[PDB]
RNA sequence: AGCGUGUGCCUACCCUACGCCGGCAGGCGCGGGUAACCCGUUGAACCCCAUUCGUGAUGGGGAUCGGGGAUUGCAAUUAUUCCCCAUGAACGAGGAAUUCCCAGUAAGUGCGGGUCAUAAGCUUGCGUUGAUUAAGUCCCUGCCCUUUGUACACACCGCCCG
């Protein structure tokens, strides 16, 4: 079926981005729009501040790639 | 008291100098790490990786290189590097270690010593390339 | 980049109902007489940023961008941007917008067919006006 | 009626290189390049059944193979005929057509209308 | 001393079949810095089997009319598979490179005989080195396959099915053909 | 007809070259000067020099 | 990168660096080159590295059309080409059937030459990136050799019986 997809935050999905993409070995910009529901410049911008935040492990930048990962 | 010999692929000419020096290793007067394919670093760096940088401590590279594209400009650095510290080894240290490098740089890959004589083939009437025709049709 | 509340997610300019949740330069072009390549220039010239989608745009900031729509030559949009350059009637340089898009061509190409012209009446018949081939092509659609 | 924002009026007085102005690409170069030996001569003919012409009555056809002759506002109201490669066919000019060339009112061909295939 | 991309090591990847021992390459003296290698392995029968075979790999990767020639972009594509591969597992990712290869290609093939429209097949054996010519077919179209019209890129693709075809899941596009190339071919036997 | 029959401006285009054994306008060589045709360059080849090598 | 081309018997017709004016297509001067001397280190395109877009007939795709602007020409209307806005269709990997190909090959990707006042979706060459599979058979389509049947031989598209 059609991909319905949110462009902006909203209130409910933005507890489930901060405790368990923490929680996941294996974040990439096209794991998180298909498990939250979102498109991928949420996938792809929301997640650059959790580098910042200093909760996620940068593994890989690459133009059409981005692999992230936990901390310990 | 310097080297100077040619690494070759398809139509590139990498020329290397090697004097006796500290180890500056130079391509077109920038270092191998900036060299631009950098996912090809590893195929630039395989005759320093291998037999270590202690038997490049005492020379300096300067690598020239035209022709070519990039994946072929890479593959003739990398030759010439090689012939280019054999040849060293060979007119002012013994023949005794160009053996043990050359034994080592040919247990490797033997693309570090000896060119691939492969070029392209001619264009024929009849189809668009060497081999290819074009497509015929009937009745 | 927190979540928005004032979303307007259907934005009704120019008796279009464009979208609210694409990219500010994007959702414009869903409007005729607008593309790719004038809504980025109305932006640039209305001084807003362009990393925003169209649902958090202050109200000021909509009426301020559809009016230098309605007039782009104070706003030094040059001339070679518009959609009619030279009228044929007025001689006047304008930017022609959907609601008077199909309300022009008409007007021109009966413009063509009045005068009774190579191409007015090649408009009229339905068949190719540039000086295509018509043997092999466009069959789609004809009987 | 006018044509760039200036009436027709303006048009029948409006300079050689004034007018060139108004027009667009193709005519304006074509004006630049200028009007050749054998079109100056039109002009001269269409004047001069004008201002022999009655004052009610539009003058008489006249026979033209010049299909890239541009409409000049003042060749406005003539009776020319633009061949076609077969007949000379009756051209009345208006004002609404002062940009375009004399060539495009002579259809050069049958509009097709087909028949039954045969084999195909 | 010879890691792939300068970080996976080659001593502890064990093949298990002996069927295909002397077929897979790096173990021992295959182990390359990159897949590049540019060698002329197809200038005899049975050369390619001395080729390492994450270049095998990579070669198939490019198989599309619109990625013929772009081998620098499957060896990043491969090394970005590389990666995810370790993430989702946790171990060296070359083990489950020729895991996967051994689960994938088939034991038993159909040969076709019949006449122009007529079907009627064989059950023969399959080689070992079509196998590993097999097993690479499978992986590399499922990942392609499977990413075609997808917000998943071809890293992620291929890695969740070079996993999936090691632990034999029913989910990967590759044992998911070879169990059928084998059930159509008991069929006949 | 003196203003006319060779009136019409032959400074370039298809028909105002011609083959110099031929005189005729089709499959024309002008390239290094030649200027023949297709098929009397053929005839003329080897008097000229061009050879066949491959 | 590599193959190339460049001021012409009649013959008008060019490769062009550089400075200025132009969004741009172009326009002015001003030099070089009859060429390994100048364009030219031929500062090509895919490729490579960063930002944006986010599986939808979407920013993919560009057809078809409305306005302008500029070169070529004696002439551009049945659009010569080129530039700028705008419009934004089919098309979701293709039935029966069928083509080409064994290694620097297929395929991708540009570049020169011919045509050329104007001009390449063609052809002819050149490079660049660069594989899968095969190293075999006579099943198909055909070619051929040897035995051999023929009441066939303007020769199976034959000859011939109701
Ligand atoms: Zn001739």
């Amino acid at each position: 079926d059609k991909l319905n997809n949110l462009v902006l935050f909203d209130k409910a999905t933005y507890d489930k981005l901060c405790k368990e993409v923490p929680n996941y070995k294996l974040i990439t910009p096209a794991v998180v729009s298909e498990r939250l529901k979102i498109r991928g410049s949420l996938a792809r911008a929301a997640l650059q501040e959790l580098l910042s935040k200093g909760l996620i492990k940068l593994v890989s930048k690459h133009r059409a790639q981005v692999i992230y990962t936990r901390n310990t | 008291q310097s080297v100077q010999v040619f690494g070759r692929k398809k139509t590139a000419t990498a020329v290397a100098h090697c004097k006796r020096g500290n180890g500056l290793i130079k391509v077109n007067g920038r270092p191998l790490e900036m060299i631009e394919p950098r996912t090809l670093q590893y195929k630039l760096l395989e005759p320093v990786l291998l037999l270590g940088k202690e038997r490049f401590a005492g020379v300096d590279i300067r690598v020239r290189v035209k022709g070519g594209g990039h994946v072929a400009q890479i593959y003739a650095i990398r030759q010439s590097i090689s012939k280019a510290l054999v040849a060293y080894y060979q007119k002012y240290v013994d023949e005794a270690s160009k053996k043990e490098i050359k034994d080592i740089l040919i247990q490797y890959d033997r693309t570090l010593l000896v060119a691939d004589p492969r070029r392209c083939e001619s264009k024929k009437f009849g189809g668009p390339g060497a081999r290819a025709r074009y497509q015929k049709s009937y009745r | 980049l927190v979540i928005p509340e004032k979303f307007q997610h259907i934005l009704r300019v120019l008796n279009t109902n464009i979208d609210g949740r694409r990219k500010i330069a994007f959702a414009i072009t869903a409007i005729k007489g607008v593309g790719r390549r004038y809504a980025h220039v109305v932006l640039r010239k209305a001084d807003i940023d362009l990393t925003k989608r169209a649902g958090e745009l202050t109200e000021d900031e909509v009426e301020r961008v559809i009016t230098i729509m309605q007039n782009p030559r104070q706003y030094k949009i040059p001339d070679w941007f518009l959609n009619r350059q030279k009228d044929v009637k007025d001689g006047k340089y304008s930017q022609v917008l959907a609601n008077g898009l199909d309300n022009k061509l008409r007007e021109d190409l009966e413009r063509l067919k009045k005068i009774r012209a190579h191409r007015g009446l090649r408009h009229f018949w339905g068949l190719r006006v540039r000086g295509q081939h018509t043997k092999t092509t466009g069959r789609r659609g004809r009987t | 009626f006018t044509y760039r924002g200036v009436d027709l009026d303006q048009l029948l007085d409006m300079s050689y290189e004034q007018l060139m102005q108004l027009y667009s690409a193709r005519q304006r170069r074509r004006l630049n390049r200028g009007l050749r030996r054998k079109q100056h001569s039109l002009l001269k003919r269409l004047r001069k059944a004008k201002k022999e012409a009655p004052p009610m009555e539009k003058p008489e056809v006249v026979k033209t193979h010049l299909r890239d002759m541009i409409i000049l506002p003042e060749m406005v109201g003539s009776m020319v005929g633009v061949y076609n490669g077969k007949t000379f066919n009756q051209v009345e000019i208006k004002p609404e057509m002062i940009g375009h060339y004399l060539g495009e009112f002579s259809i050069t061909y049958k509009p097709v209308k087909h028949g039954r295939p045969g084999i195909g | 001393d010879i890691k792939l991309f300068g970080k996976w090591s080659t001593d502890d990847v064990q093949i298990n079949d002996i069927s295909l021992q002397d077929y897979i390459a790096v173990k021992e003296k295959y182990a390359k810095y990159l897949p590049h290698s540019a060698g002329r392995y197809a200038a005899k029968r049975f050369r390619k089997a001395q080729c390492p075979i994450v270049e095998r790999l990579t070669n198939s990767m490019m198989m599309h009319g619109r990625n013929n020639g772009k081998k620098l972009m499957t060896v990043r594509i491969v090394k970005h598979a590389f990666e995810i591969i370790h993430l989702l597992t946790g171990e060296n990712p070359l083990q489950v490179l020729v895991n996967a290869i051994i689960n994938s290609g088939p034991r038993e093939d159909s040969t076709r005989i019949g006449r122009a429209g007529t079907v009627r097949r064989q059950a023969v054996d399959v080689s070992p080195l079509r196998r590993v010519n097999q097993a690479i077919w499978l992986l590399c179209t499922g990942a392609r396959e499977a990413a075609f019209r997808n917000i998943k890129t071809i890293a992620e693709c291929l890695a969740d099915e070079l996993i999936n075809a090691a632990k034999g899941s029913s989910n990967s596009y590759a044992i998911k053909k070879k169990d059928e190339l084998e059930r159509v071919a008991k069929s006949n036997r | 007809h003196q203003q006319l029959y060779w009136s019409h401006p032959r400074k370039f285009g298809q028909g105002s070259r011609s083959c110099r054994v031929c005189s005729n306008r089709h499959g024309l060589i002008r390239k290094y000067g030649l200027n023949m045709c297709r098929q009397c360059f053929r005839q003329y080849a080897k008097d000229i020099g061009f050879i066949k090598l491959d």
